[PDB]
């Protein structure tokens, strides 16, 4: 499976922006569906954003709709999550994940990166 | 999760690829998603 | 593998309520995770509500939080989805799914039922 | 989206397979001690 490495997390104040990045060990544009997930303390891991084969379709969680943007640079082999209008409820460990286009489940995962949003 | 927009009329959302896909690609083959089958049955 | 048969849907004015039912062929309390999903025309299928082993944890999509409630009657072997303060955005085909507690993916599905919310 | 009204307690972890808050004391005797549980199970009892 493709390996993922995340970065960009930190502690910010509410309303600010933050860009997370996920470098992949191989190209995914036409081979892998990619996703950003997040897990808050004591909570379940939830899907934040998903970008599909050849970036035809992006989908977002309603709570992040309009504020987050998932994107992919195939030359840089890097997935991105741009987070604007950050709220305290965005505080979580954020993971990137990948799955072959012929696999139902995400089997590649980055180590995660901490995002904390204060007020 | 939901897309901002929606797949066009003669398309269908392929869950495996997570993408809008034209239904002309699955017309015939026996395993067709039904939202295609008007278009696909309206063929000849 | 359990068999699921749905009931309850239809057309309902905005702001009113509707209870969807899903009868199972066997008991699910200590055996299966249950879920309600929905899908709109041209849109992808998304999870709405999930109830876990022995009803310990219930999970809801942010769009329906505070409005929908998933529950399980083990004597009736029936999964319920109560839908209050319905909005036109809730218009979709609703499915009930179930999976054994040792399987990650939902493997049983109901026929689906149309829920249309009038304006 | 997809979240529960409440949240697991300090010495519990969310089991995705069961989809339920689960006490870590049951998941600290080999194998896959959930990372959130490793603290508690390094302090044992």
């Amino acid at each position: 499976q493709v390996k993922l490495e995340e970065s960009g997390g930190g502690l910010v104040q509410a309303g600010r922006s933050l860009r997370l990045s996920c470098a992949a060990s191989e190209h995914t544009f036409s081979s892998h569906v990619m996703g950003w997930f997040r897990q808050a303390p004591g909570k379940e891991r939830e899907s934040v954003a998903v970008i599909g084969w050849r970036d035809i379709s992006t989908s977002y969680a309603d709570s992040v709709k309009g504020r987050f943007t998932i994107s992919r640079d195939n030359a840089k082999k890097t997935l991105y999550l741009q987070m604007n209008s950050l709220k305290p409820e965005d505080t979580a460990v954020y993971y990137c994940a990948a799955r072959r286009i012929d696999a139902a489940d995400f089997d590649s995962w980055g180590q995660g990166t901490q995002v904390t949003v204060s007020s | 999760l939901q897309m901002a927009g929606q797949c066009s009329q003669n398309e269908y959302f392929d869950s495996l690829l997570h993408a809008c896909i034209p239904c002309q690609l699955r017309c015939s083959s026996n395993t067709p998603p039904l939202t295609c089958q008007r278009y696909c049955n309206a063929s000849v």
